[PDB]
RNA sequence: GGUUUCUCUUCAGAUCGCAUAAAUCUUUCGCCUUUUACUAAAGAUUUCCGUGGAGAGGAACAACCCAAUUUUUUGAGGCCUUGCAAGGCU
């Protein structure tokens, strides 16, 4: 029926030799830092393109004192790359948002 | 090692009551219970076979001379023996 | 025992190894859910490609994210066999060929 | 020949002739005891004694006895459930 | 196995024997066996009058070692 | 007592399947003469290519060693008084 497998050790290690063009080269699982599933899914819902990443269409399509220029000290910008890390933080109003792996 | 030998151990640090070969009876804590039945207490009561008590502060039984020991009831309530 | 043997560099190895290598034993799977490059648009662009192969990139995530987000479990039906219901009559005979030569009557009986 | 007395009820004979009585539970290579709910005994082991069955009883409770100091052993009664 | 008995607590202690016979004898710990025999120094037999007579250092077979107690804090 | 291999029934919780299609309906969008065919997001419901657990029947291949302290190879027996028990004894 050709349902099952198991291999010995020397079998695995010569197929692992010789699949090694086809293979990545990672060890773990940092390098997908803000590349992963759930990145990419808190970026469909708050409308936010990683660089590399995809683009999707928008998930959901006053005078104040809280939004005020004049208290603001901008000192570095937000980046889109902040509010995909700390998605609670840095925006008002996230909806289907995931939160993501921290670090390995 | 015995099955009774590792539930004395047990009761290491609990009050026990212990009678001799001679039927001295000494109630106190259990500081080390030895696999040879060799006991160390403190703070004992120890009460004759004429019936007087006295008081003792530290004691080590060898195991050989002890005819029995009480422990704590709570204690025994093993199961898988 | 010795310390270490010609196998022990390569089963140390195999720990840090990608799947399936990772393990000693599996299900076989179909071929064609095997895609084999699914790995490298997981990765980010090479640097200095051109813009076709850089946006080539971003669609290829954009339909592995679609896939992911919309997943629901397979629901439990009842199968039909569509196979077996004809090899049960006597309409339909069974038999072993070349791959080539079914291919050619597949062509003609479509003709 | 042990092992199937476990958990009843165990009237015990001591070398200086006392009368332990308690759930037999354990036992080892030394006949080392362990006598759940055990009392002591010294004046009769009771067979309807019409006078009384019972002088000088003592509640022991979880008794370990020593095999040098035990003599022999016979059924007193069934397990109890608990 | 060949356990040594938990004694180095008591070392250099005075104590007190009991002993079979109703023996009791009190003197300082100083050393022992597997078999729990004892060196006892500046011993002291407690005679069953309640007179009591200097013996010196002497070896108690731990045999015939019924109990001890400590006559110092350990 | 086993293994392999076909057919059927039943239950599917598990990444049911380290993979991934289509259709129908409702919302919003993009196309803009009308309808096919469509653009792309959300939700609901089906179909299809595959899978797992259990049960029944058929066929094929293998087989009926511890007596010298701490326990179990003994400090073991004998005398006196009172109401077997306690104590003193040898």
């Amino acid at each position: 029926t050709y349902q099952r497998w198991q291999f010995t050790l020397p079998m695995m290690s010569t197929l692992y030799r010789l699949a090694n063009q086809l293979l990545t080269d990672l060890v773990d699982d940092n390098y997908f830092y803000l590349f992963d599933l759930k990145a990419f899914f808190t970026s469909k819902a708050l409308n936010m393109a990683i660089p590399g990443g995809p683009k999707f269409e928008p998930l959901v399509r006053d005078w104040n004192e809280f939004n005020d220029i004049n208290k603001i000290i901008i000192r570095q910008p937000i980046r889109t790359e902040y509010k995909i890390a700390f998605p609670y933080l840095y925006n008002n109003l996230p909806h289907h948002v995931h939160l993501t792996w921290y670090h390995t | 090692i015995g099955v009774p030998i590792k539930v004395l151990h047990e009761a290491e640090g609990h009050i026990v009551t212990c009678e001799t070969n001679t039927g001295e009876v000494y109630r106190g804590k259990l500081i080390e219970a030895e696999d040879n039945m060799n006991c160390q207490m403190s703070n004992i009561t120890v009460t004759y076979r004429d019936g007087r008590v006295a008081q003792l502060e530290q004691v080590y039984i060898r195991g050989s001379k002890i005819r029995f020991l009480i422990l704590p009831d709570m204690l025994k309530n093993m199961l898988k023996s | 025992t010795p310390l270490y043997t010609d196998n022990t560099a390569n089963g140390i190895a195999l720990l840090w190894a990608p799947r399936p290598f990772n393990l000693r034993s599996g299900r076989t799977r179909r071929a064609l859910d095997i895609p084999l490059v699914k790995n490298w648009y997981r990765e980010h662009c090479p640097a200095g490609q051109p813009v076709k192969v850089r946006v080539s990139y971003q669609k290829l995530l954009k339909y592995y994210v679609l896939n992911a987000l919309k997943h629901r479990p397979p629901k439990a039906q009842k199968k039909r066999y569509l196979f077996r219901s004809f090899k049960a009559t006597k309409f339909f005979q069974s038999t072993k060929l070349d791959w080539v030569e079914v291919g050619l009557q597949v062509c003609r009986q479509g003709y | 020949k042990m092992l199937q007395h476990i958990d009843y009820r165990m009237r015990c004979i001591l070398q200086d002739g006392r009368i332990f009585i308690g759930t037999f539970k354990a036992f080892d290579k030394h006949m080392n005891l362990i006598l759940c709910d055990c009392d002591e005994f010294r004046k009769i082991k009771p067979k309807n004694s019409k006078q009384a069955e019972r002088e000088e009883k003592r509640v022991l409770g979880l008794v370990l006895l020593r095999g040098e100091n035990l003599v022999s052993m016979t059924v007193e009664g069934p397990p109890p459930k608990d | 196995k060949a356990h040594p008995p938990e004694l180095k607590k008591f070392m250099d202690k005075k104590l007190s024997l009991k002993l079979n016979g109703g023996r009791h004898v009190q003197g300082i710990l100083r050393g022992f066996d597997p078999f729990m025999n004892l060196v006892i120094d500046e011993c002291v037999e407690m005679a069953t009058s309640g007179q009591q007579n200097n013996i010196g250092m002497v070896v108690i077979r731990g045999n015939s070692i019924i109990m001890l107690e400590a006559l110092e804090r350990v």
